């Protein structure tokens, strides 16, 4: 029911690149990458989840330090297809 | 000049000390090369070798299992300490309502500050760590720094990185930490001070060392740090015994000795022996030059044309009803297996990967309740005293009576009739609604 006002928070935060802890809306953005409730942000805004899930999972140059990846990573830990949005996109 | 413990310097007291801690460092190896090797790798050749994958998943499914049950124990979401008020203080203070109240208002919100500070921290993250290496190695060394910025994590030290030693009682004597940093990239202070000796190289790693001692004339511990044998100005510090900011942790406990032990130390042989099984099934595989089959529905569509001399000649049938017997036609297979299926009893049993009272207590509460008091008392216990102190010296939470104010650690179990009603039905409920057909 809150598509246009949705769109126009996750504008501004690819904008500023807001990724880090601490920086607005923070908590929300970990919750649309992590949890299955986020299901109708995934089915109205595909384009811009892609582009999040970009922003905060990819970090330059244990094995995640050699892949590149943030060790918050075991928020995955049981591995499974239904642990990201992936599935859904 | 110094004195006590101090005066010979920290590199003199670490490379003294080193003596003493090959004979840990080996077994930490031992257990990591057939766990998660990345965990304590300490080969030398890796030119040469690598962090060689083993043919068994068991001991790395079985270490983060562990991990996390325990992380489970100890700082879960739910309130695990208490600030406690001393009776006789209490004693006083109920005499009016307010007094309480204001007392109490106090220690609800400081309370809440502290859980705020734990997670706003992501102390969680560190502590997991901490964890996998108390369960692989038996040591582990950590430190809280003072509050500097928005955000404040801590830092963890590995065995090969520091030296301690104890009297007959456990108590702490002196820590030593070996740390390195480029020259180029050290403080401008700092790379100005080593102006005389050699020419510096920019990328040139420098070995620093942090002591930390105990004094004789006062009740604190005492604090440099040095470079060349040589202290670096301004590095200088003092602390009471209550509130060190450095915390050395066991996993078992031993009087007479520095260290701890390792769980897994007593299952080497197991894991040893299940990875020497694997590899034989593997090459047992590879040799076999002749295979077998068969065709499921009766023998209703006929294979004579197969036994005919011909090779361009197809049989009517599908996937749905032909199978092969490459692995279980060999002689000696089913044997391997069965060994192999009693040695992982075993390891799965020792990693948790399992009359009127409930027996599995005996496990999850006697057994785990040991290690989860004793870091209680190593590991939590000393957090909480210096984070205490640390919000107090930084104005964050209020200076309230040190005489009827004291901290508590409520191990135990949580509440359970919310429980039910979140996690059995309502995030159940969200996961089945949300992974419907389209």
């Amino acid at each position: 029911m809150i598509k246009p006002e949705m769109e126009e928070v996750l504008v501004k935060v690819l904008k500023n690149r807001w990724k880090e802890h601490g920086t607005p809306y923070f908590d929300l953005m970990t919750l649309i990458l992590t949890d299955l409730d986020s299901y109708p942000v995934w089915a109205s805004l595909p384009e811009y989840v892609l582009q999040l899930a970009d922003l905060f999972w990819y970090r330059p140059l244990d094995i995640e330090d050699e892949f590149g990846l943030f060790r918050s990573h075991h928020d995955y830990y049981p591995e499974s297809p239904y642990q990201t949005p992936i599935y859904w996109l | 000049k110094r004195e006590g413990f101090a005066e010979n310097g920290a590199k003199a007291v670490y490379d003294a000390l080193k003596n003493d801690r090959n004979s840990y460092e080996t077994r930490a190896e031992n257990c990591a090369k057939y766990t998660i090797p990345s965990l304590f790798p300490k080969d030398s050749d890796n030119a040469s070798t690598d962090y060689t994958t083993p043919w068994q998943a068991v001991g790395a499914r079985g270490l983060n299992n562990l991990a996390s049950k325990l992380m489970l124990a100890l700082f879960p979401m739910q309130t695990w300490m208490k600030l406690t008020i001393s009776e006789f203080e209490a004693k006083q203070l109920v005499a009016q309502p307010a007094e309480l109240a204001k007392v109490e208002e106090g220690l609800s919100m400081v309370e809440r500050i502290l859980m705020n500070y734990i997670e706003s921290n992501s102390y969680r993250v560190t502590l997991f760590e901490t964890l996998k290496q108390l369960v692989v190695a038996g040591n582990a060394l950590l430190y809280i720094p003072e509050p500097e910025g928005a955000y404040n994590p801590m830092k963890l030290y590995r065995l090969s990185s520091y030296v301690v030693q104890r009297d007959a009682f456990g108590t702490v004597l002196q820590i030593v930490t070996l740390d390195k940093t480029a020259y180029a990239a050290l403080p401008e202070d700092v790379r100005n001070a080593m102006d005389s000796g050699q020419e510096h190289k920019g990328d040139e790693m420098i070995d620093v060392y942090t002591h930390i001692y105990l004094d004789e004339e006062s009740g604190e511990y005492l604090k440099y740090e040095e470079i060349d044998g040589v202290e670096v100005d301004g590095t200088d510090a003092s602390y009471p015994v209550d509130a060190c900011p450095y915390i050395p942790v066991r996993m078992v406990r031993i009087d007479g000795e520095s260290y701890g032990r390792s769980y897994c130390e007593e299952y080497l042989g197991d894991l040893r022996s299940l990875e020497n099984l694997q590899e034989a099934i593997v090459k047992m595989s590879m040799i076999s030059a002749k295979v077998i089959g068969l065709v499921n529905p009766a023998g209703i569509t006929q294979v004579r044309r197969l036994t005919k001399a011909q090779t361009g000649d197809f049989v009517s049938g599908r996937p749905e009803d032909i199978s092969f017997l490459q692995l279980e036609k060999a002689a000696d297979f089913s044997v391997a297996k069965a060994v192999s299926e009693q040695i992982e009893g075993r390891l799965s049993y020792a990693f948790m990967l399992n009359e009127e009272i409930r027996y599995v207590a005996s496990e999850l509460e006697d057994t785990l309740g040991g290690v989860y008091s004793i870091l209680s008392q190593e590991l939590q216990l000393p957090m909480v005293r210096v984070l205490l102190k640390q919000l107090q010296a930084t104005n964050q939470i209020p200076e309230l009576p040190k005489e009827a104010v004291e901290p508590t650690i409520s191990t135990g179990m949580e509440a359970l009739g919310r429980g039910q009603d979140l996690d059995k039905l309502e995030r159940c409920i969200a996961a089945w609604s949300a992974l419907a057909p389209m």
